[PDB]
C-alpha cells in the first residue's frame, strides 16, 4: 500500500509561500454518545418460571 | 481430540464470542496507528541541502 | 522457545498492518514538514517558510517578539543542538 | 475541530449521537515570494510587528501571514530593534514615514 502522494517542499533560505485565496471547508465528526440501556432479571433468564 | 470439540459444541457461541472480541482488538490496534502516525496525506521529504 | 511454545496451543500473533519501515516513513513526512512548512501542513497545503522565521513566529506564539529569536539566532541554535545531543546520550544511558 | 484553522461548529442530534459540523478555514492558491527577517533603515533594523516581509521581485512589503495583503513597509507596522549587524540575512529597503509628508507640507 501506498502510504501517501511524493510532495517535495521547496524548501530555501529567502523564499516564503503565502496564501492568497481561502476555502471554508465545512466536515463531519460523528461521535457516539450513548448506548442502548439494558435492564437483565436474571431470575427469569436463568430459571424462567 | 474429536471427543472435546463435541462436548465443546454443548456450550454455544463462547468460541465465537472470543474470537469476535479478539479480532476487535486486533483491527484496533491497527485503527490506533493510523491515528497517530497516518496524519499526513502528502509525504513530504526535506531538501537535500539540510 | 515462548513462541514456539505459544504458536503450537493454537495462539497466533497476526503481524502488524504498517510496518516498522511505513511508520518510519509516516514519522519523516511529519518531520519534513515541520521543518520546511511549519505548522501549515498540519491545516492546509505545505507552505514554505525558512526555518528561523519559523522559530520567529513560534517565538512570538509564546509571547516573545521575533528579534529576540533573530539577534540569538547563533545561541538558540547551538542551545537546541545540544538539548538533541543530550536527548540521545540520555535514551542510551537509562535503562528506565 | 475539523482539518484547518477552526472558525465555528455545529451541532447535530443522530441517534445515540452527535454529529458536529466543523466550519474551518483552509487556505488555498498560495504564491511563492522572497522574504526576509528584517529591513535595514537608517542604520537600524526593523521588524514586522504582526506580518512578514514579503518581495515580488522588486519591490518589498509587509504582509499578514495567513492571507496575501501586500502594504508598503512604513514604521507604523514595524519596530524598531538593534542595528542592522546582528540580524542574518537583513536585507536593504526604505521604510516609509506617515509624519514626512506631513510636515514638509
Ligand atoms: C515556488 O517555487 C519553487 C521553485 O521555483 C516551485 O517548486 C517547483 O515545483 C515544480 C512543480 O511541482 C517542480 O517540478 C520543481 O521541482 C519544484 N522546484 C523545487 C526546487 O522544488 C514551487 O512550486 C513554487 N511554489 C508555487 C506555489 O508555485
Ligand atoms: C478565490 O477563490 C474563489 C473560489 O474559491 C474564486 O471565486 C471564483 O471566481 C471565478 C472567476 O472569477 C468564478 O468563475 C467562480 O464562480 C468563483 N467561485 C465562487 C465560489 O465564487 C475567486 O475569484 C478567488 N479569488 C482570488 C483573488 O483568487
Ligand atoms: C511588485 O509590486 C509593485 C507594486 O504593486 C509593482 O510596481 C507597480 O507595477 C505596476 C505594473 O508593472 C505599475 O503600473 C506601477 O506603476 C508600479 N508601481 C510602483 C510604485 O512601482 C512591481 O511592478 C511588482 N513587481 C513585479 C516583478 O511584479
Ligand atoms: C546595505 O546598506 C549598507 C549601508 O548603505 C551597506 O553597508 C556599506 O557597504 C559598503 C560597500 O560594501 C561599504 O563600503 C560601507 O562601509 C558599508 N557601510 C556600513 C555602515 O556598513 C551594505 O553593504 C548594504 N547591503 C546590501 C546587501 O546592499
Ligand atoms: C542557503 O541555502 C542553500 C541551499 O538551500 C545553501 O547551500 C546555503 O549554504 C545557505 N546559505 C548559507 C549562508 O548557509
Amino acid at each position: 500500500m501506498s502510504l501517501g502522494a511524493e510532495n517535495s517542499v521547496a524548501y530555501s533560505n529567502n523564499s516564503i509561500a503565502i496564501p492568497t485565496n481561502f476555502t471554508i471547508s465545512v466536515t463531519t465528526e460523528i461521535l457516539p454518545v450513548s448506548m442502548t440501556k439494558t435492564s437483565v432479571d436474571c431470575t427469569m433468564y436463568i430459571c424462567g418460571d | 481430540s474429536t471427543e472435546c470439540s463435541n462436548l465443546l459444541l454443548q456450550y454455544g457461541s463462547f468460541c465465537t464470542q472470543l474470537k469476535r472480541a479478539l479480532t476487535g482488538i486486533a483491527v484496533e490496534q491497527d485503527k490506533n496507528t493510523q491515528e497517530v502516525f497516518a496524519q499526513v496525506k502528502q509525504i513530504y521529504k526535506t531538501p537535500p541541502i539540510k | 522457545d515462548l513462541i514456539c511454545a505459544q504458536k503450537f496451543n493454537g495462539l497466533t500473533v497476526l503481524p502488524p498492518l504498517l510496518t516498522d519501515e511505513m511508520i518510519a516513513q509516516y514519522t519523516s513526512a511529519l518531520l519534513a514538514g515541520t521543518i520546511t512548512s511549519g505548522w501549515t501542513f498540519g491545516a492546509g497545503p505545505a507552505l514554505q517558510i525558512p526555518f528561523p522565521m519559523q522559530m520567529a513566529y513560534r517565538f512570538n506564539g509564546i509571547g516573545v517578539t521575533q528579534n529576540v529569536l533573530y539577534e540569538n539566532q547563533k545561541l538558540i541554535a547551538n542551545q537546541f543542538n545540544s538539548a538533541i545531543g543530550k536527548i540521545q546520550d540520555s535514551l542510551s544511558s537509562t535503562p528506565s | 475541530c475539523g482539518k484547518g484553522y477552526h472558525l465555528m461548529s455545529f451541532p447535530q442530534s443522530a441517534p445515540h449521537g452527535v454529529v458536529f459540523l466543523h466550519v474551518t478555514y483552509v487556505p488555498a492558491q498560495e504564491k511563492n515570494f522572497t522574504t526576509a527577517p528584517a529591513i535595514c533603515h537608517d542604520g537600524k533594523a526593523h521588524f514586522p510587528r504582526e506580518g512578514v516581509f514579503v518581495s515580488n521581485g522588486t519591490h518589498w512589503f509587509v504582509t499578514q501571514r495567513n492571507f496575501y495583503e501586500p502594504q508598503i513597509i512604513t514604521t507604523d507596522n514595524t519596530f524598531v530593534s538593534g542595528n542592522c549587524d546582528v540580524v542574518i540575512g537583513i536585507v536593504n529597503n526604505t521604510v516609509y514615514d506617515p509624519l514626512q509628508p506631513e510636515l514638509d507640507s
